[PDB]
Parts: C-alpha cells; structure tokens; sequence
C-alpha cells in the first residue's frame, strides 16, 4: 500500500 | 453544495455525491466515466470538472490524462479533450476561467509540467514548468497567482511553495511552510493559502498552517481533530470543510469544519463511506 493515499501499489 | 468525485477504497471509485451543509444531507449523482483516484475537481463557469488521476483496479493501474465535464442540470459527464500526459495525483487551479494542470505522476515519472485548459475552446496547451517535480502537489489561487505547495518530487517530500506569474508565464520559490506536507489539503480562505493535513514520509498530519501573501509568513492555526492525508478539500460559505483521506490505518469517511473566527475544528458528518484521493469542487 501507498503510505500516503493507501491506494494498492 | 460541496461535490465529491472519484476517490479510492479497495479500488478506485466512481461515485459523484453532493452534501449540504445546512440539512445534513447527502446526494447521489450520476457516476463518473472512468473510476478515478489521485484527481482533482475544478468548478468552472458553474459546471465541475475532474481532471487526471488514475483508474487503479483489480486488472490494472492506468494513469490518467483525462479530462470530463459534469453539469448540474443536466445530471451528464461528457468527456473533454484530455491532457498532454497523464497526471495521477494532480493539483489544479483556476484563473479567470481557465484550468491549469500542475504536477502528477505517470508511472516512475514526477513532472514538474503545467499546462492550461480553455473552457471556451476544448483546448490543453503546455506553459512554463515547476521548478519542482511535484506528485500529491496543493493547488490556489490567490490574486489571480497560482501556488504549488508541497508535494513529493520522487524522493523528498516538500514544504516548498512556488508562485506562478501568468502573466509573465514565469514560476518563484516562495517562503517555505513550516510544515512538510504531500497530499494535504490546499485551498483559499479569508485571503491566506491554508494547507491542512497530507503526509511527511513518517506519519498523517492533523496540524492545518496558513500562507499570508502581504506578509509572506507561514502560520499554524487549531489543528484538526483526525490526521489524515489525500484528503478533498473545498470551502463553502466562508469555512473549510475536509473530507475522508487515509490515516495510515484507515479510509477517513470523517468531514471536519474548521470555523475561521472561532479557530475551532468539529466534526459535521460522515461520507457515505471512507475513502481517500477525491476531487472536491463546490456549486
């Protein structure tokens, strides 16, 4: 996850 | 009333919705083409726009370069010409009716590219590049100068702030926030750019700071209750309302309201659901 918009990387 | 476009939780979402800060209520609207995160949303001549972003799905993570149009009475997206290239996490400005397009990413690439749309004519055309490359980059206007605030270039995270002249089609570096901030929440209120929230590389911020052009100073302000960052932002009758984000653990469905003569944050509803990565207009 992006740490920033928790979006799947 | 306050639109929310797009966004993300577990994939990225169509939903278009409308709250009123008066009755509480929520509407549902018409779903966008393209699900969409990472965007940003403009009102232009009373009509909304969502601009960039990127559909990241279960069978893919397609950034986007699109550009589409709702109208608020005709409840209809219709699709505008796209971008010169794709811009996941976007900000976006308007100056006398035009939208400016700053930052993004496409895969590993961070632009520091701009570029303008004409409303009038359905036309992108590129302008003077950033001095910074800025992903998850905060966008205002303020007389008729558009700010780039914060962001992520790649490698660092940003508390640096520069001014585009239009006029001169020229980009400054300003005075620096005090805070690091990618992915807050960047707007106009009173005459002073604030920056709520976003993220610094360790933690989701709740501290909200703001940008006094005659001065050129950097100042905090009441903090809000919830840390968050990739959170929608939008002003509405002279106070600020914040809207889901990610807190790290969570997808924020939170909607806080900060009071500019009080100084005072305080929660005035929930999303229909958490989410993060909206674009946020009001009309």
């Amino acid at each position: 996850l992006d740490e920033e918009t928790g979006e799947a990387l | 009333l306050i639109y929310t476009a797009g966004g993300y939780f577990r994939q990225s979402l169509s939903y278009l919705e409308a709250y009123n800060p008066s009755d509480g209520t929520w509407l549902r609207l018409a779903d966008l083409q393209v699900p969409r995160s990472g965007l940003a949303g403009c009102v232009v001549g009373g009509l909304l726009y969502a601009v960039g972003g990127r559909n990241n799905s279960p069978d893919g993570n397609t950034d986007s370069s699109a550009l589409d149009c709702y109208n608020p009475m005709t409840n209809q997206w219709s699709p505008c010409a796209p971008m010169s290239v794709p811009r996941n996490r976007i900000g976006v400005g308007v100056i006398d009716g035009h939208i400016y397009a700053v930052g993004g990413s496409h895969g590993c690439i961070h632009h520091n590219s701009v570029e303008r749309y004409e409303p009038e004519r359905d036309e992108w055309h590129l302008v003077a590049p950033m001095l910074t490359r800025r992903i998850g980059v905060g966008v205002a206007v303020l007389n008729r100068l558009l700010y780039a605030v914060g962001g992520f270039d790649g490698t660092n995270r940003l508390n640096s702030a520069e001014c585009y002249y239009p006029e001169r089609n020229e980009w400054r570096m300003i005075t620096a926030m005090n805070t690091i901030r990618s992915g807050a929440g960047v707007c106009v209120l009173h005459n002073c750019i604030y920056a709520a929230g976003g993220y610094d590389g360790q933690d989701q911020l709740n501290s909200v700071e703001r940008y006094d052009v005659a001065t050129a100073t950097w100042t905090f302000v009441a903090p809000m209750k919830h840390r968050r960052s990739a959170l929608g932002i939008t002003v509405h009758q002279g106070r600020i309302y914040v809207l889901g984000g990610y807190d790290g653990h969570t997808f924020l469905d939170s909607v806080e309201c900060y009071d500019p003569d009080t100084d005072t944050w305080s929660e005035v509803t929930r999303m229909t659901s958490g989410r993060s990565g909206v674009g946020v207009a009001v009309t």
